[PDB]
DNA sequence: ACCA
């Protein structure tokens, strides 16, 4: 959930 | 058409269409959804008169606290946006492959926001997602909409990172390696046993969320070493940083990172230098390092990326949701 | 200091 990717 | 992700012609066809692609995103590519295994693959595409593809859409189902899937395609489709009359043929199709079973199918394409294609998304029915949710920061869409990206086609004749930058920047640059830090590049369990040493480090640093080794496995599985590579910085034989970046379509794409910590001779800094590198050796035309909070010196992801990217973030047009079912889509998503 |  954190930078996406 | 529906890709028949058992059929290996048809497969192949739609993967040569996405490897060269101007649009291409590596997110899009089928091997992503080997990393994502937890999601479910239906990918679509269209054809001309000809037969050719012209326009692909992978998407990735995910389930939700309803009895509804979301359906996502991650920086998809890959074709033109801006050809919203194409748009809509190619999203009619992914919409018929879902069949019923998803509220929405998100898409978030790494094209400008302007108000006049945010405006025509909105008059073909799309719900968007960008400058009304950005009070609720980076984290209000899934991918970071603001972005510190490298434009290489401006540099022309640079044969090395050091090219592309004024003279101070340059002395940034050469610090590491004037301190020692030297960088080796692979796509192998070595390297990625090193990468994850540091990115565990720099998550339980900074107190936040980390992906298990096993994702960044079935990447490699996925991927050969022409498209993802690990860069390993180290100053006489002592891991200090690493970064993987995936090359794809018209982009390097600095994707992964970490730090070990102590001292580290700014030895990121050196990760940077050789991706840029890797950038121009290939020929490529954008060197992505990923996403900011905010064009702020409070922001320091802005303040790190800033260091190689002086013009301004590029600001995309965030998320575009076709809704399909209104009820579960207004329980699960706020619009800002 | 963060350099993800």
């Amino acid at each position: 959930a954190x930078c996406x990717x | 058409p529906v890709l028949n992700l058992n059929d290996p012609q048809a497969v192949e066809r739609y993967e040569e269409f996405m490897r060269q692609s101007p649009y291409g995103q590596v997110t899009q590519d089928l091997g992503w959804a080997k990393v994502k295994n937890n999601w479910e693959p239906v990918d679509v595409y269209l054809e001309d008169d000809q037969g050719a593809i012209i326009a692909a859409m992978s998407m990735l189902l995910g389930d939700t606290p309803t009895d509804k899937k979301f359906a996502y395609a991650s920086k998809g489709p890959v074709m033109d946006v801006t050809d919203v009359d194409l748009l809509d043929r190619l999203v009619d199709e992914a919409v018929k492959a879902l069949d019923g079973r998803a509220y929405v199918l998100r898409f978030d394409p790494e094209v400008a926001y302007s108000d006049e294609f945010n405006t025509t998304l909105q008059d073909h029915g799309y719900v968007t997602r960008n400058r009304n949710v950005a009070d609720a920061g980076m984290h209000a869409t899934i991918q970071p909409r603001l972005n510190m990206v490298l434009d290489l086609t401006k540099f022309p004749d640079a044969k090395t990172t050091l090219d592309l930058y004024p003279s101070k920047t340059k002395s940034k640059i050469k610090r590491p390696f004037r301190d020692g830090v030297e960088v080796h590049s692979g796509n192998s369990a070595t390297e990625l046993d090193e990468f994850f040493k540091t990115y565990t480090t720099m998550a339980e640093r900074h107190g936040i969320t980390h992906r298990p080794i096993e994702y960044f496995q079935r990447m490699q599985a996925a991927f050969d070493a022409d498209t993802m590579r690990i860069f390993v910085a180290e100053r006489e034989g002592k891991l200090l940083s690493t970064g993987i970046a995936l090359k794809y379509g018209r982009k390097i794409w600095y994707m992964y990172a970490g730090s070990m910590d102590g001292n580290t001779y700014y030895a990121p800094y050196a990760v940077q230098s050789e991706m840029i590198q890797w950038a121009l050796d290939t020929n490529t035309d954008l060197y992505d390092l990923g996403g900011i909070e905010s064009e702020s010196t409070d922001d320091s992801l802005y303040v790190f990326k800033h260091v190689f990217v002086k013009d301004a973030p590029r600001e995309y047009i965030g998320e575009i949701d076709k809704v399909l079912d209104p009820e579960v889509y207004a329980e699960l998503v706020k619009d800002g």
